[PDB]
This record gives C-alpha cells, sequence and structure tokens, in this order.
C-alpha cells in the first residue's frame, strides 16, 4: 500500500527594495505526490482568485499581490484559480512565486501572508 | 529554506459502505509541532479526531466512520498541518486522498474493469465508464498527453482534446499503484 507523503520546501528570494515587478519572492518545491497542475490550489485569508496577498504588519494594511508559477509557462490554481491544465512533472516540482505589484500604491517594512497547499492526489 | 511535509499511510481509502470503520495513519514529518486538521468533503462522515496537535516526528492514527448501493460514491479526506521589504509566508499542507465509498454488493476490483471504458471524440475526448467503480486514470495519452482525472462510475467524462487516433490509459489500483497499460483505437 502506497502512502500519500506530500512535501513542500520554500526557499526565500533576493531581498526586496522599494516594488519592482516579476521579483521573484521565492521558490516552492512541491513533492511526493502521485497529478496535475488543477489538482493544486493554493490559497490564503485574503482569497484574491489567482493571486497570494502580502499584507504589512504596522496596522497601515499595505498589500503587495504575487502570482505562482512554473514551467512552457504553468500554475497550479491560487485560491480556486489558474492565472496562466498539465500533468506536473515525476517527484517534484518547482513554482515560482513572483511580484505583481500593488494596486493600493507600500512602506518599508514587514510583510506576510500564511498559505494553505491543498493537493488532491490521483 | 523551510520544509514542510505531511503523510497519510495510504493514497486512497476503500471504504465498505456500511463498514463501522476504517484507521489510517498521519505523520508530521516537520521538525516543529502542528495542529492535524482533518476534514471530509464530498466529491456523513466522522473523522476522530478532527484536530489534535502531533509532535515533530510523530505519527497517530485517524478514525474514519460513516447512498446508492449500485455504484461507488467518492469523498475526500483532507489531512492539514497547521502551525498552532521583508517578506515573511507561512506555509500548510492541505493533503487529500480519495474516500471510496464501496457496496459489497459490487462484484470485481476496478482492474477488472479498466480495460472496458469506451471512448470518442465529440467538440473533446470523451471516456465512456459502465462499471460501477471510479475509474481513476493515472496515465492518458492521445494522438501520441492529457491531464487525466478520474471517470465516474456509469458515466463519462470529457477531457479537452489536446489527426492520431490511439488512446492509452492506466488506472491506479486500490493499492496505489499504476495498473496494466490499456491502449485502443478511437
Amino acid at each position: 500500500v502506497e502512502p500519500a507523503r506530500i512535501t513542500l520546501t520554500y526557499k526565500e528570494g533576493a531581498p526586496i527594495t522599494i516594488i519592482d515587478t516579476e521579483l521573484l519572492v521565492g521558490t516552492l518545491t512541491l513533492g511526493g505526490y502521485k497529478t496535475t497542475s488543477t489538482s493544486v490550489n493554493f490559497t490564503d485569508a485574503a482569497g484574491d482568485p489567482m493571486y497570494l496577498t502580502f499584507t504589512s504588519q504596522d496596522g497601515n494594511n499595505h498589500q503587495f499581490t504575487t502570482k505562482v508559477i512554473g514551467k512552457f509557462d504553468i500554475s497550479p490554481k491560487v485560491n480556486g484559480e489558474n492565472l496562466v491544465d498539465v500533468v506536473l512533472a515525476t517527484g517534484s516540482q518547482d513554482f515560482f512565486v513572483r511580484s505583481i505589484g500593488s494596486k493600493g500604491g507600500l512602506a518599508a517594512g514587514k510583510y506576510t501572508d500564511a498559505v494553505t497547499v491543498t493537493v488532491s492526489n490521483q | 529554506s523551510k520544509e514542510y511535509g505531511v503523510t497519510i499511510g495510504e493514497s486512497r481509502i476503500i471504504y465498505p459502505l456500511d463498514a463501522a470503520g476504517v484507521m489510517v495513519s498521519v505523520k508530521n514529518t516537520q521538525d516543529a509541532p502542528v495542529l492535524i486538521q482533518s476534514r471530509i468533503y464530498d466529491e456523513p462522515f466522522v473523522v476522530t479526531p478532527p484536530l489534535f496537535r502531533l509532535d515533530a516526528k510523530q505519527q497517530n492514527s485517524l478514525r474514519i466512520a460513516q447512498f446508492p448501493r449500485d455504484k461507488e460514491s467518492l469523498k475526500w479526506l483532507c489531512v492539514k498541518g497547521i502551525p498552532p521589504v521583508g517578506v515573511f509566508v507561512q506555509f500548510a499542507i492541505n493533503n487529500c486522498i480519495k474516500l471510496l465509498v464501496r457496496p459489497n454488493e459490487l462484484k470485481g476490483t476496478p482492474i477488472q474493469f479498466a480495460e472496458n471504458l469506451s471512448w470518442k471524440v465529440d467538440g473533446k475526448l470523451i471516456a465512456e465508464n459502465p462499471s460501477p467503480f471510479y475509474m481513476n486514470i493515472g496515465e492518458l495519452t492521445f494522438g501520441g498527453s492529457i491531464p487525466s482525472h478520474y471517470i465516474p462510475p456509469k458515466s463519462t467524462w470529457a477531457f479537452d482534446l489536446p489527426g492520431a487516433r490511439n488512446v492509452s490509459w492506466r488506472i491506479i489500483n486500490d493499492q496505489g499503484g499504476l495498473d496494466r497499460l490499456y491502449s485502443k483505437n478511437v
């Protein structure tokens, strides 16, 4: 009987300075799945379809959005929707978190997100 | 770099209809404790415990306890490991596997009927599953690759076409392994 092991490794990208678009915020490696791109869904509290939202911690509620993409460019669902369906590579798949920008226009400081990665095996 | 992980002892559960329950192991493969939050989703079932602390490297058991009788039903068991310009992101893996509710009235197993998928192209590559089982395709190619999906029992499923007409597929057997390759001309 095969176990369903799911693993995720997150690697930080370059420091961000005030923002440039298409900035590589960080890289994700999803592993262990037996599985297509629409079987993976990255969700967060903002729940903005196609984007993860990062919010400042200073009480000022500054925010910027990011997209999650891999490689031909592909994408898992983010908050229930694809941005840019394929079979994921064997063993593991790299996804890149890339800055879009801020619809509200950003103080320097610390920004956060809590992201759930849902993998529907098979 | 930061690593996350949630392991479920099986990649699918075959739940005999009306059975008292089944047990399944879950392991926190991360080096920090998490809360393990378990939920069952539609495509009536109790998961005990639905939330509990699982320390670093520790494994515990979940109990899953309970529909048409002429065919399988599909549910999803999701097991999530929750942590109980500078960018700080935290992740939580939500590991979901198929909960296949299987009536005892049913003769055989999916592998007995994997060959019986019939195919046609309209609009979309359409599969037809006349068996009372979910045909959980794990590999599918047409005209030499299609993102697969299960075919529901006594039903059809339409895949987007990606003039060659071969279709080759493998289902995933009850044990989580890839079954034999079947091939038909469409």
